């Protein structure tokens, strides 16, 4: 509940909001490298596809009209379309071959680079949320110093009202009639005041640690608990990364 | 572990995925026109591949006690990516129609062919997106490519099919099976 005040802070947000542009920018550009691949695989093909038609075609036509006008040229002209085709099925079983690499090859290389981008936003987003986290531990710790300071003011003031307050009542005091015993109380009020404030002075340096040791105690788990959002993260971009080793294989665009 | 696997009623099994990809292939979603969430291959490196109980047919309906009734097809991989090392799983246990395609000005069909890891088929991997096929819309990636012009590709390479659908010059006249 803290971490999310921590993600929704101005700061924060933005770095999300320039990491979604960038995405955006990686999925245009693996676009335009789709499409640039994509004309001149069809462009080799259809070039390859129209020139044997036509050869096929010449000669389809030479033995047609001679046969309406035979002898050898059937035997010829069928050996030349044998040796035509059979060439052809390999020109191609060649080239649509190497059209499933160009293209698994680049599939498999964007598909790289979007998994290296969503793991370096996940270490972008960890180290800012820390960083974020310990600023505001920092500024939690030393406005405590602060009140600390303060605190210990309000008790040497406050002890002075107390010790000036026990010596104007102990002079008004009627009941000693004695100087004697005036000197000697005024030494055992001096002497207990003194040993009281001591002992309170001690026993706030005591409870200040106590207190500032609880604020280590609350900080130190709220950097553990991102540690912990920051492992679950990885721990399943690990298993896309799994996941996706096995879905790939070859591939033709067509 | 409680029972094995019996088609007709919706059942509940649990796989432990371990340190093992999960290794299931989907198709479907509220995003396509199929409207469920279907394996089509189990990858046999995968935990579900040694839990050895789901087929290729099998249809998903929630992950976690998520209901996948309103997931998109992107929704639902990652529903499966977020399970921990135990998973927890409800399961259910061809639609042929015709497609004919006109090819665009450079690219052609703008569809990728790929076939199945371990079986046979050639199926859709990815729908180019301003692509021919994908204006259509009517394809999905997963959809096996029966036929190509009246000739039978069931049985067919993916070199074979590659090659037809390359060479072939204006109308494609594709049959198509679905998982339903
Ligand atoms: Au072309
Ligand atoms: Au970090
Ligand atoms: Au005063
Ligand atoms: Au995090
Ligand atoms: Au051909």
């Amino acid at each position: 509940v803290r971490i999310e005040d921590l993600k929704q802070m101005a700061a924060y947000l933005a770095h999300l909001a320039a990491q979604q542009a960038e995405l955006n920018s990686l999925k245009a550009a693996h676009a335009a490298e789709h499409s640039t691949m994509q004309k001149l695989h069809c462009t080799q093909v259809d070039k390859i596809v129209a020139q044997y038609d036509k050869e096929k075609s010449t000669h389809e036509k030479i033995l047609e009209k001679a046969m309406k006008k035979c002898l050898e040229i059937k035997k010829e002209t069928e050996i030349k379309i044998q040796t035509l085709t059979t060439d052809h099925k390999s020109k191609v079983k060649e080239i649509v071959a190497q059209h499933t690499k160009e293209w698994s090859e680049m599939i498999n290389t964007h598909s790289a680079e979007e998994q290296e981008i969503r793991d370096l936003h996940l270490s972008q987003q960890c180290e800012l949320l820390r960083k974020l986290l310990i600023n505001a531990h920092e500024q939690q710790t030393q406005q405590l110093k602060l009140s600390h300071d303060r605190e210990s003011k309000e008790m040497r003031a406050h002890q002075a009202k107390i010790s000036m307050e026990n010596s104007k009542a102990i002079s008004q005091d009627k009941s000693i009639k004695n100087k004697a015993e005036r000197e000697r109380r005024v030494r055992e009020l001096n002497s207990s005041n003194t040993k009281k404030f001591l002992e309170e002075r001690k026993r706030l340096a005591m409870k200040q640690s106590k207190e500032m040791d609880q604020l280590k105690k609350v900080q130190l788990e709220h950097l553990e608990f991102l540690e912990k959002q920051n492992e679950q993260a990885k721990e399943m971009q690990q298993m896309v990364k799994l996941e996706a080793e096995m879905d790939r294989r070859p591939a033709t665009v067509v | 572990a409680t029972c094995p696997i019996v088609p007709g009623q919706e059942m509940i099994i649990e796989i432990s995925k371990g340190r093992s990809g999960l290794g299931l292939s989907i198709v479907g979603g509220k995003d396509t026109p199929l409207n469920a969430i279907v394996i089509h291959e189990v990858y046999e490196e995968g935990a579900a591949a040694r839990d050895g109980r789901l087929w290729a047919g099998d249809q998903i309906l929630e992950v976690n006690g998520v209901d996948l009734r309103n997931s998109s097809h992107e929704e639902a991989i990652t529903a499966l990516r977020q399970t921990p090392q135990k998973v927890r799983l409800v399961v259910y246990r061809l639609e042929i129609f015709p497609v004919d395609l006109q090819k665009k000005a450079g690219r052609g069909l703008g569809l990728s062919i790929v076939g199945k890891r371990n079986g046979s088929g050639v199926f859709i991997s990815d729908i180019v997106k301003g692509g021919a096929a994908d204006l259509d819309g009517r394809l999905i990636q997963g959809d096996q490519i029966l036929s190509v012009n009246g000739e039978d590709m069931r049985n067919a390479s993916q070199e074979t099919v590659a090659t037809i659908l390359k060479c072939a010059q204006g109308l494609v006249q594709l049959e198509i099976g679905r998982l339903r």
